[PDB]
């Protein structure tokens, strides 16, 4: 049930 | 006059270009910040992502039912880019851990699952959200 | 388009592949180890290579005459696959150097130049030392 | 000259399975 947790927790670097 | 001969050029010129923050155009863009996004992925959450793919046997019979199975849990809570790089970095691991394992067979129905997925429930929230034009000005590298 | 969301999966699947010595397919193969080997004559070659082509100073006038001069001398005393990779690393760089001047427009005459040349002087030789699928055997990086 | 001098030198390193 994991691929939902790490759904909300994956963050990518981003362009600010 | 051969397909294949301007095929290789253009695949060779493409790579040159994104090596120095170019594109060949606006597709090659799209897939370089996509392969990048997947290694950033992949270097990011190994842990984790090693825990999940490790869990998985893969066999003819329920690859189907596994993918379905990951995918869904991945966009329970709806769709991020985030979820999007993710379900593409899935999507290789089993392609690799397919021939690990002497299915070559499933590379090419992976393959066409994952734009199945994409067409069908991706590219609404795909564009609502800016297309991966977007997606490029987000996470890409590239000089523009 | 549903085509683009194809290519797009087929790109990532064939890198993420290729990361793990794996290849999508014979061309993906060949394609990959033209890469590594224009890698790996950029790095061995730097300084006479970067020397050359510093004085190549491209207008879009003067564009063709210096890729037909530059590729008529460096086969002069014919065809070799060390040869070929210098050819397409060549090329690579005027198009690098082509869009750091903004001159974006001779990219896709650069390829047609290059596919036009490989296709006539360089795939006779070689079909005869054995095609793309030796120059993998010899430079490309692949599992067993 | 420089072009054809470099043509003539090129040397990558090969899968020598030997």
């Amino acid at each position: 049930k994991d691929w939902e947790e790490l759904g909300e927790e994956i963050r990518l670097k981003v362009f600010v | 006059m051969s397909q294949s001969n301007r095929e290789l050029v253009v695949d060779f010129l493409s790579y040159k270009l994104s090596q120095k923050g170019y594109s060949w155009s606006q597709m090659a863009a799209v897939k370089q910040a996509l392969r990048e996004a997947g290694d950033e992925f992949e270097l990011r959450y190994r842990r984790a992502f090693s825990d999940l793919t490790s869990q998985l046997h893969i066999t003819p019979g329920t690859a189907y039912q596994s993918f379905e199975q990951v995918v869904n849990e991945l966009f329970r809570d709806g769709v991020n880019w985030g979820r999007i790089v993710a379900f593409f970095s899935f999507g290789g691991a089993l392609c690799v851990e397919s021939v690990d394992k002497e299915m070559q067979v499933l590379v090419s129905r992976i393959a066409a699952w994952m734009a199945t997925y994409l067409n069908d429930h991706l590219e609404p929230w795909i564009q609502e959200n800016g297309g991966w034009d977007t997606f490029v000005e987000l996470y890409g590298n590239n000089a523009a």
